RNA sequence: CCGCCGGGCAGCUUCCGGGAAACCAAAGUCUUUGGGUUCCGGGGGGAGUAUGGUUGCAAAGCUGAAACUUAAAGGAAUUGACGGAAGGGCACCACCAGGAGUGGAGCCUGCGGCUUAAUUUGACUCAACACGGGAAACCUCACCCGGCCCGGACACGGACAGGAUUGACAGAUUGAUAGCUCUUUCUCGAUUCCGUGGGUGGUGGUGCAUGGCCGUUCUUAGUUGGUGGAGCGAUUUGUCUGGUUAAUUCCGAUAACGAACGAGACUCUGGCAUGCUAACUAGUUACGCGACCCCCGAGCGGUCGGCGUCCCCCAACUUCUUAGAGGGACAAGUGGCGUUCAGCCACCCGAGAUUGAGCAAUAACAGGUCUGUGAUGCCCUUAGAUGUCCGGGGCUGCACGCGCGCUACACUGACUGGCUCAGCGUGUGCCUACCCUACGCCGGCAGGCGCGGGUAACCCGUUGAACCCCAUUCGUGAUGGGGAUCGGGGAUUGCAAUUAUUCCCCAUGAACGAGGAAUUCCCAGUAAGUGCGGGUCAUAAGCUUGCGUUGAUUAAGUCCCUGCCCUUUGUACACACCGCC
């Protein structure tokens, strides 16, 4: 309900967010190949350097 | 609702006075200007800044309108 | 209203729609509010299916009088051929591919290759 | 018994033909108008009245006006819709069988009222009442007692200079260091000011001027068309006697046949998956156990039981964790029952055909919403402004009334030791100034003061909880339950808490010993208790929405009340019985 009234019904607004992650060992080619390809839809990609 | 009676004391919207202001400038014989009365301490109001006699007030008007004292 | 929304409804079907509807709620040449609804073809009105099949769209319209609502609600026939239409089946709908061949009882015989 | 015949009482059936229609061998032969003849109606009432006449013992009978008023009254059939009609069917917003309560007390806050300057205000059965996310000091906020401020767009007019008054540091004041105003004047300097039209807002007005969004009739089974078939035609069948079904869902009888929306299918979810893909942002698992390792403990010692760690890892793995692909469960088998169809019931293997929501048609309703909307019609109002605010105040006020909550009434319990089991979340560093919190001291405590991790599956955080569970008091005393109302301190948030902000520490220490008339809630991991998150948050919840946790009794059917679906029927109702009269 906008405003007050009517028998009290609510909605149950949901958004999921699954995280995958993949470890690897490479140079600055294989990272910059594999990351820039396979992009496109609503997908965020992080790239950690090493360990921390 | 109510309809506003108003205690009969219809408050004044006031004019800031008319005033030509700059006639009182002592030109003693040839061209030279300086009278004396009370002064303000401000920077943009540099030394020339000038004061008064009212029912009390006195004010200084020269950091454009920034800075009137309390006298 | 009349000639216009038909002009729309005509179009959207002719374009290539499974079905469609238009609603023009609001005051309509009278101090009272009417609500008008001109409909055509097929339309599913429940399920998840609705979510990725109908193309709902509300828009107001502010006129020299007051305010109407448009509601266009088109049904997409990408069920036939999206290219791979998402799911394609409305889940109700099953397509049984037909016997095709299944010829010959005959006497036995053999062959070699 | 079987025929025929006349004239009698009657029946069915039909596209004669009639018939407004219902119907009618006759109401048939009627614009294709008249076989004979009798009576008799001309909108409704007034009125079958008044008056007159007559008959009668009289009730009364027969004959029988008008003024006036009146727009329909009426008839036949249609859908409605309601029956204190009838069959069928169904809902725990229904009942049964109960428990839990609720309705009683105190307290909370919701409204009503009174009171009050003000207690702004929307919301009025149900589908108004901890609802407007409505837990409000200040803001909120609109509202009152004031009081400031202008943020008067825009244009159109008016104002070159003896500078249009842009903008003014000590006092009179004022609340204010509001030049907002009463002299003084010292600068920006083309702004300014004053008209006119016109805006611009307005948590002003109107939700019967509207959009959207919502609520609901109503998670109830319903709704619709193409072609047929019926009706001159509105309409009607298809859309249904019965069995079935959560469900016009199905099969079948079947002037219908095959279709469409709703239901169903779907999505999310919730549970079987030593089956797969894996995972230092899970777990890890158990190792291998290589250890530290202290007798942590067993044991003379070998050896072992075990938390912790020393880990790391170039173990190994997914046994639980996680989340991807999968599978499965599908009335699937067998035995009843069943028109032996549609299915129903029981049992087998096993999750037995139903784990729980969201989505939800046609069509509605002055439901609610203009105060969620820079959605807004028109209206008001428009500078002294209902434009925006500062300060305060109110929204909290109190002889009464109702509404949702909590806590109790105690000993299956009360307070006194202790042991010890999560889940969904949540978190900083965020659109304008602001968290989550681990571990040190200090203090009783609120807390305080130290310091640490944390875009988080890492840090909080083996989320170390309450009931619960276990260890002692107490003895049925309004008692140690209960725990209101006040006395006094101390912290914290906040610029500020007076109008106890919130918290702590003291201190007082109430009614209630099971609730009068009523009435909602629901069947399985269900009611109840029980904390805990989230939402609300500077401060903060007795609010909701989720989450486990502990976990019952009982129905497993019926329509007995209330209310819903179809069918048949009646209906002077169609503002639909809360009607009409
Ligand atoms: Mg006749
Ligand atoms: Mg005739
Ligand atoms: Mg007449």
């Amino acid at each position: 309900t906008p405003c007050g009234e009517g028998s009290k019904t609510w909605d149950r607004f949901q958004m999921r967010i699954p995280k995958r992650l993949i470890d690897l060992h490479s140079p600055s080619e294989i990272v910059k190949q594999i990351t820039s390809i396979s992009i496109e839809p609503g997908v965020e990609v992080e790239v950690t350097i090493a360990d921390a | 609702k109510k309809s506003y009676t108003t205690p009969k004391k219809n408050k004044h919207k006031r004019k800031k006075v008319k005033l030509a202001v700059l006639k009182y400038y002592k030109v003693d014989e040839n061209g030279k200007i300086s009278r004396l009365r009370r002064e303000c301490p401000s920077d943009e109001c540099g030394a020339g800044v000038f004061m008064a006699s009212h029912f009390d007030r006195h004010y200084c008007g020269k950091c454009c309108l920034t800075y009137c004292f309390n006298k | 209203v009349r000639r216009a929304c038909y002009g729309v409804l005509r179009f959207i079907m002719e374009s290539g729609a499974k079905g469609c509807e238009v609603v023009v709620s609001g005051k309509l040449r009278g101090q009272r509010a009417k609500s008008m609804k001109f409909v055509d073809g097929l339309m599913i009105h429940s399920g998840d299916p609705v979510n990725y099949y109908v193309d709902t769209a509300v828009r107001h319209v502010l006129l020299r009088q007051g305010v109407l609502g448009i509601k266009v609600k088109i049904m997409l026939p990408w069920d036939p051929t999206g290219k791979i239409g998402p799911k394609k089946p409305l889940p109700d709908h099953v397509s049984i591919v037909e016997p095709k061949d299944e010829i010959l009882p005959t006497t036995p015989i053999s062959e070699q290759k």
